[PDB]
RNA sequence: AUAUACCGCCAUCUUCAGCAAACCCUGAUGAAGGCUACAAAGUAAGCGCAAGUACCCACGUAAAGACGUUAGGUCAAGGUGUAGCC
């Protein structure tokens, strides 16, 4: 659904929880400090790439300037400062879509 | 011949070589090994190759308040029957071998960032489901004996914790590793550390000490900043409560002399309340988010002293050359501020 | 250092009956024997065919009563007359169980040309002496 | 809640059983409290206790030994009210006699004996799995007869039981809750102490037997 | 063929007596150690030794004699894993 009621729909909330969409995701990488740019992309030609990010493998969420408490969860509530894709573990793509959107 | 043949226990541990020569001494085998498989509670007693009917045990002894009869299963009926338990022994193997995922910690292969869950109930009765373990670290320690030689001896450090300021290390070792494990939990969940925290986030300043040659500073550092810290003081933190700080390790890496250390420096700092009452003044916190306006934190219990401290200056205190050079900001290297993953 | 039907002294995990607990030695001292005919005394015979007619018995009886022993089983041969003695778990249904009697009564009578009865005698889970 | 109540009143008031009256620094000194070792014999975290040195023997402080005495007899009196275990140790078997009379008379237990390895950690695997182990323990003579800190004020600051010492000035009342400076060697002091514990604890028991009779009334 | 896959069965120290699950403690909570009886941190399931049983006794002789070393011997008592002739 292109709405935001597939958020509060109780199956986001029971695959989710409380926590962040990005809490539950882990980057499969070399050793030690990871790289400092993330992948290109996690989807091609229609086609998904293994151990994808959150918000491409869930392809019922949609990224959009107004879907602003899935928007938000990213950015601290504390410092204004958005969280960088190697720290939220997402494609750069999406990254900067996200970036754009919430602008 | 049937006279030669015999039990099936024995057969499975000629076949399996448990010990011996091979088991002995750790040298073991080049990771084959041989899966123990139960054949006798698979198939009912009725299956063999000729059908029979059998109102005995392989057919219900009664139908519609009849007596029944012996009957035959034919070729069509015994080639489906025989098919069925192809699919059955099939998917019991399937179900048999296969993956086994345990969260991947630090790392691949290691047991760091592994939980064992809550430590298990007391004997008289004592629950602690709030606590949650980490394996910090897993060592096969050997020392040698007159008649036996080597013997291997696991070694493992421990932490327990709830996320409300208490927390606990506890080593343990024994011949094997789920005993290790269960050894050192339990005795962690007996031993604890109490530390305080001064908005469930933070130390109450920072701490710089040494213990057995290994020197740590750490920084207290406001919210939304996060954990940027040896792995093992992340996962102890995590345990803790406290979300976000900054630390720094130097000399020696021994980790139980790190956690050693850790947790005296956070037993040893002092609370704000407690600075204030012995001194005799008000604490006044200051941010930079809040203007020039005093933020009281703590006041003395007693009564409140007279005079004001005396300006002191220029004092006599011993500092850091590294934070003096990052604060300077000609200090420059790659290898200092990178983008790690969450926290 | 002797192996010979005994137990290996593991931690404290090995349910142990009787028999399998005690050794060899103490067979006469601290236990029975699982025949008792009379082919071993002086001046009688056959004790040969006795002795693979009972092992033959043993391991057929074991092999059409499956996974409901728990013990070594007992053999008393009175002249003609064969008795068994039996101690089983109550896994599968009486039906089954006296269909089986039945059926190996009938097949040893057959078979040794010989008057032969059992008993069994149930038990819920298999009677152990120590936890070796 | 009012036998919360009944459990708290005491608290609030200071010197509520009386326990002031028993002693007086007229008793101590004639009991000979106020002695202590040698200079050689000296301890550093008891030097504050000794109001001075004469002909190379330490005296004690009075003021502060009758201080902690009756902290001492208050915390005492208080958990026999609360009919709180109290066991007593007095490792010197000089008056492990008279010790255990004594114990047997207050009703309170005591181990004068040997002490055993771990006696009080692995209680549970010794005895059984359900023990009270006690909520009070105190010290006639805190340093075996070798002179190292008795074992059992160890497992009390560990497993967070509280420990009543008499300490001489070889002793180490740093895991002390309730030091009492004294005189752990000699006789008239040792039958003193019994005395007043006696005192004190039976006190306390046939006060609490007194209120319980009250509320049974109302 | 593989005793260097093993079971089963034995030599060996053993003409020893220790082996030890489970708990606690010391060492700054390291590998490791835990003995002092006019006693100072050790407690011990269980096994073994021992005791009892066999011969003529309570002694003696037999029997028993654990954990483990010698990758000790035996795929040739028998079976069996792996590799081959089929
Ligand atoms: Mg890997
Ligand atoms: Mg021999
Ligand atoms: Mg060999
Ligand atoms: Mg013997
Ligand atoms: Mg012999
Ligand atoms: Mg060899
Ligand atoms: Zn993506
Ligand atoms: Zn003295």
């Amino acid at each position: 659904d292109e709405p935001w009621k597939y958020l509060e729909s109780e199956e986001y909330q029971e695959r989710y929880g409380s926590r962040p969409v990005w809490a539950d995701y882990r980057r499969n990488h070399k050793g030690g400090v990871p790289p400092q740019r993330t992948r290109k992309t996690c989807i091609r030609r229609n086609k998904v790439v293994g151990n994808p990010c959150p918000i491409c493998r869930d392809h019922k969420l949609h990224v959009d300037f107004r879907n602003v408490k899935l928007l938000e969860q990213f950015v601290c509530a504390h410092t204004g400062i958005i969280f960088y894709a190697p720290y939220t573990g997402v494609c750069v793509k999406q990254h900067k879509r996200l970036t754009q959107a919430i602008q | 011949s049937f006279f030669t043949k015999l039990t099936a226990d024995e057969l499975w541990k000629g076949a399996l070589a448990e010990t011996g020569a091979g088991a002995k001494k750790g040298r073991g085998k080049r990771t084959k090994k041989k899966k123990r498989k139960d054949l006798n509670r698979g198939q009912i007693i009725g299956e063999g190759r000729y059908g029979f009917l059998w109102p005995g045990l392989n057919v219900p002894l009664m139908k519609n308040g009849a007596v029944q009869t012996i009957a035959q299963r034919s070729k069509e009926e015994q080639e489906k029957v025989e098919a069925d338990m192809i699919q059955q022994r099939e998917e019991w193997d399937r179900k048999k071998k296969m993956k086994v995922k345990r969260e991947r910690g630090w790392s691949g292969n290691s047991w760091g960032g592994i939980s064992l869950g809550p430590p298990d109930p007391g004997p008289c009765g004592e629950t602690y489901e709030d606590f949650d373990t980490r394996i910090l670290e897993v060592r096969n320690v050997f020392t040698m004996t007159a008649k036996e030689g080597r013997k291997k001896s696991i070694r493992v450090l421990v932490a327990v914790g709830n996320g409300k300021g208490a927390a606990g290390f506890s080593i343990g070792k024994a011949t094997d590793r789920m005993d290790a494990f269960r050894k050192a939990k339990n005795r962690a969940v007996h031993h604890l550390h109490y530390i305080e925290r001064y908005e469930d986030h933070t130390i109450f300043h920072d701490i710089s000490l040494r213990f057995k040659r290994t020197h740590i500073k750490m920084k207290k550092q406001p919210k939304g900043y996060g954990l940027r810290c040896h792995r093992a003081i992340i996962t102890i933190c995590r345990l803790i409560g406290i979300k976000d700080m900054y630390a720094k390790v130097s000399g020696s890496i021994n980790m139980l002399s790190l956690t050693q250390g850790l947790f005296r420096g956070l037993s040893r700092q002092e609370t704000h309340q407690q600075l204030a009452d012995k001194k005799g003044l008000h604490v006044v916190e200051i941010r930079e988010e809040c203007g020039p306006l005093p933020i009281v934190v703590a006041s003395p219990r007693g009564p409140l002293r007279k005079d004001p401290e005396p300006e002191d200056e220029v004092p006599d205190v011993k500092l850091d050359w590294e934070d003096v050079k990052t604060a300077q900001g000609m200090k420059r290297s790659v290898w200092s501020n990178l983008k790690r993953a969450a926290t | 250092k002797n192996r010979a039907a005994r137990v290996r002294v593991s931690k404290g995990d090995k349910p142990v009956t009787y028999e399998e607990a005690h050794a060899p030695h103490y067979i006469a001292h601290r236990k029975g024997w699982l025949s008792l005919h009379t082919g071993n005394l002086d001046g009688e015979d056959h004790a040969a065919e006795r002795t693979v007619e009972d092992v033959f018995l043993r391991k057929f009886m074991w092999g059409t009563f499956p996974g409901c022993l728990a013990d070594q089983l007992v053999l008393k041969r009175r002249g003609n007359q064969l008795e068994i003695c039996a101690v089983v778990l109550r896994q599968l249904s009486p039906h089954k169980y006296y269909f089986l009697v039945g059926y190996s009564e009938t097949l040893l009578s057959y078979f040794y040309k010989c008057p032969v009865r059992l008993h069994l005698q149930t038990v819920p889970s298999k009677v152990v002496y120590k936890y070796l | 809640d009012f036998n919360d109540k009944i459990l708290n009143e005491p608290l609030k008031h200071s010197d509520f059983f009386n326990v002031k009256e028993l002693f007086s620094v007229r008793s101590l000194f004639d009991a000979r409290v106020h002695l202590g070792h040698k200079a050689g014999c000296r301890h550093r975290f008891m030097e504050p206790y000794i109001f001075g040195s004469r002909l190379d023997h330490d005296i004690i402080d009075l003021e502060q030994t009758a201080t902690h005495l009756q902290l001492a007899l208050n915390f005492t009196a208080h958990m026999a009210y609360r009919k709180g275990i109290i066991l007593f140790i007095s490792r010197n078997r000089q008056f492990s006699y008279l010790i255990e009379n004594m114990a047997r008379d207050c009703g309170e237990y005591a181990h004068t004996r040997y002490f055993r390895g771990g006696m009080l950690t692995n209680a549970r695997l010794l005895f059984g799995p359900t023990v009270r182990l006690p909520d009070l323990i105190i010290f006639l003579h805190t340093l075996n007869n070798i002179f190292e800190p008795h074992v059992a004020v160890r497992d009390a600051a560990k497993m967070n039981i509280p420990t009543v010492g008499i300490v001489d000035t070889n002793c180490n009342p740093c895991l002390i809750t309730y030091p009492v400076p004294g005189n752990d060697d000699s006789p008239l002091a040792v039958h003193l102490y019994c005395r007043l514990f006696q005192t004190a604890i039976t006190r306390a028991k046939e006060k609490r037997q007194q209120v319980e009779a009250l509320y049974r009334l109302q």
